[PDB]
């Protein structure tokens, strides 16, 4: 499982592209997670959105294990 | 989290790695953070979200964060590294400190102190006050003797000496206060601040 | 990036003392601000949390109930509001800026610090005089701020112009109760009876500042 811990390392990573929309895999190999901002949640001031209740997440496997 | 585990303090001599460690149940699942502190300076942060160094800071600071231990290691340990470091972290909103670690620089060279002596102004003389004032400044390690004579004889009522004190540059200062009337002041024919430091000793003196 | 804290003094146990943290160089709007606080000699701990928008507010337990977070993001100003102040509420009170996001977080800029004193102890104002000025080229000069209460003081020296060889101690407690301290200056021999040598003292908790000028000796 993509770890919580993992995914706010991610989040922290775009925190500049995080958006609406969701974003690119934020793993090359493994499963990793797509996340985007709820729609309920595109108002929140950055620095008020919640890791529980204003991201939505999704899981994404990637391949590139050469 | 929400109780960070610090060791009180840990000593190493120059060159070797100091390693200090912060214990949190579930501290793995956090993001830890690490603030340096000199004395009378404000936290300055050195490693957050565990591993990540801010631009200005030293590549010999690192961080980890494993299991339920973070820890910060400072690789080739220098004098100016002597400092109090907390490790922090978040629980509920509720931001948490780790309880400070004092790291010590062992093995540091000598240094023989400055010593200054004032008399008392005559505007202090005026109010019916005197007061002498030696200030000593540059010293390692931070243990000194200030006494006070009187015409060559030791003084002991009415000294008030602080505690040495770090300064900019990792050495230590001190001040010492010998609250006289003006009566007394002027009827002794010398007053000296002697500060003795490792063995030798600095002596001044002042007449009225 | 520059967070300037102020209010700091004397207050009587049970009573109230409000403080303020001035920002600038950055968007204060947009960040979530903190106030930690550290007694004399003891560790750091977090007091209180206000978001951008002043909506997500927390309180550590300690003073959970006596003291109120607030913000003018029009002056791009924290405040700390006390109330029912103890002696254990004595300390230095830190501004701090939080950054990172998502549990991620950090306190990656903060302010110098105001010293609040809870004592039953009545302020004083210091008596400033003059430490007159040898070491070859360089001779010492200073000023005794003697017998006063709370800390702290400060002091500056030709309103700031000069910085080079200034060296303020730590004040001595007294016996007394009341605190006193030096401020000394390492300067020129050639400029002692010419240069002009001002101490300014500023004692806050007493509203109270003194610019002694140092002469050569009589």
């Amino acid at each position: 499982e993509p770890s919580d811990k993992h995914i706010k390392e991610y989040l922290n990573k775009i925190q500049n592209s995080l958006s609406t929309e969701w974003s690119p895999c934020s793993v090359t190999c493994g499963n990793g997670i797509q996340v985007r901002i709820k729609p309920g949640s595109a108002n929140k001031p950055k620095d008020e959105l919640d890791y529980a209740n204003d991201i939505e997440k999704k899981i994404c496997k990637m391949e590139k294990c050469s | 989290s929400y109780e960070l585990t610090q060791p009180p303090s840990v000593s190493v001599s120059p060159g070797q790695t100091a390693s200090i460690t912060c214990s949190g149940d579930k501290l793995g699942d956090k993001f830890a953070c690490w603030y340096q502190q000199k004395p009378g300076q404000s936290p300055v942060l050195v490693i957050y979200q565990d591993t990540k160094r801010p631009s200005g800071i030293p590549e010999r600071f690192s961080g980890s964060n494993s299991g339920n231990t973070a820890t910060l290691t400072i690789s080739g340990t220098q004098a100016m590294d002597e400092a109090d470091y907390y490790c922090q972290a978040w629980d509920s909103s509720t931001v948490v400190f780790g309880g400070g670690t004092k790291v010590t620089v062992l093995g540091q060279p000598k240094a023989a102190p400055s010593v200054t002596l004032f008399p008392p102004s005559s505007e202090e003389l005026q109010a019916n006050k005197a007061t002498l004032v030696c200030l000593v400044s540059d010293f390692y390690p931070g243990a000194v003797t200030v006494a006070w004579k009187a015409d060559g004889s030791p003084v002991k009522v009415g000294v008030e000496t602080t505690k040495p004190s770090k300064q900019s540059n990792n050495k230590y200062a001190a001040s010492s206060y010998l609250s006289l009337t003006p009566e007394q002041w002027k009827s002794h024919r010398s007053y000296s601040c002697r500060v003795t430091h490792e063995g030798s000793t600095v002596e001044k003196t002042v007449a009225p | 990036v520059h967070l300037v804290e102020s209010g700091g003094g004397l207050v009587k146990p049970g009573g109230s003392l409000r403080l303020s943290c001035a920002a600038s160089g950055f968007t204060f709007s947009s960040y979530t601000m903190n106030w930690v606080r550290q007694a004399p000699g003891k560790g750091l701990e977090w007091v209180s949390s206000i978001s951008s928008s002043s909506t997500y507010i927390y309180y550590a337990d300690s003073v959970r109930g006596r003291f109120t977070i607030s913000r003018d993001n029009a002056k791009n100003s924290l405040y700390l509001q006390m109330n029912s102040l103890r002696a254990e509420d004595s300390a230095v009170y830190y501004c701090a800026r939080r950054a990172g996001g998502f549990d991620a977080y950090y306190f990656d800029y903060w302010g110098q610090g105001t010293l609040v004193t809870v004592s039953s102890a009545s302020t004083k104002g210091p008596s400033v005089f003059p430490l007159a000025p040898t070491s070859g080229g360089t001779a010492a000069l200073g000023c005794l701020v003697k017998d006063y209460f709370p800390e702290p003081v400060t002091v500056s020296w030709n309103s700031g112009a000069l910085t080079s060889g200034v060296h303020t101690f730590p004040a001595v407690l007294q016996s007394s109760g009341l605190y006193s301290l030096s401020s000394v200056v390492t300067v020129p021999s050639s400029s002692l009876g010419t240069q002009t040598y001002i101490c300014n003292v500023n004692h806050k908790p007493s509203n109270t500042k003194v610019d002694k000028k140092v002469e050569p000796k009589s």
